[PDB]
């Protein structure tokens, strides 16, 4: 047997809890993956950058 | 007497080493131009990064 | 027995902790990923700003 | 008779000291760009990692 108002109020208490975690981890995940994506796109121009930097020096 | 002739020799000699500084010169003036470009260009890349 | 279904919430509860533990430690370590994703750039960020200033301090000088 | 000649030949030799003078300054400049483009170039590469 378990005290079933104690129970009901944990339930509550975990669905509370679960659903503010998800909403933190939903954020966090999509702030590291705009971030990721931001990254990525710098990386790319770099190349760009340093292939126009060795293209003038080889020109020298 | 016949001064005039080499007088004309190492003025012809001159001629050539005022081609060849200027020459050179330019040479390095367009080279440090396209440097100095792409030292700006890079720089304002850099800067972009950081908006 | 009362006004629920004894097992049911019994077995919801459980439940519910597991995804609690599970959405934790996701929330966590994606965080800390973050957390290390935002120091590298800061630091890039600061390098970025030294070179800037080498670069223009080299084109004032000439 | 002449004399002058001197100034004139002597001025054209001044032009070459000058030309000169100027391009061993931009040869020094272009040193100087050329190393910082190599350590820009690096450190852009260092980004990526
Ligand atoms: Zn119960």
């Amino acid at each position: 047997s378990h005290d079933c108002a104690k129970v009901d109020l944990e339930n509550a208490e975990l669905r509370r809890k679960l659903i503010r975690t998800k909403r933190a981890f939903e954020d966090t995940y999509e702030k590291l993956r705009m971030a990721n994506k931001a990254k990525a796109q710098v990386e790319k121009d770099i190349k760009n950058q340093i292939l126009k930097t060795h293209n003038v020096l080889r020109n020298v | 007497s016949a001064v005039i002739g080499q007088l004309r020799l190492e003025l012809q000699q001159a001629r050539t080493e005022v081609e060849t500084a200027d020459k050179w010169r330019l040479e390095c003036i367009d080279v440090c131009s396209v440097l100095t470009n792409r030292l700006e260009e890079e720089a304002g890349f850099l800067n972009s990064l950081l908006k």
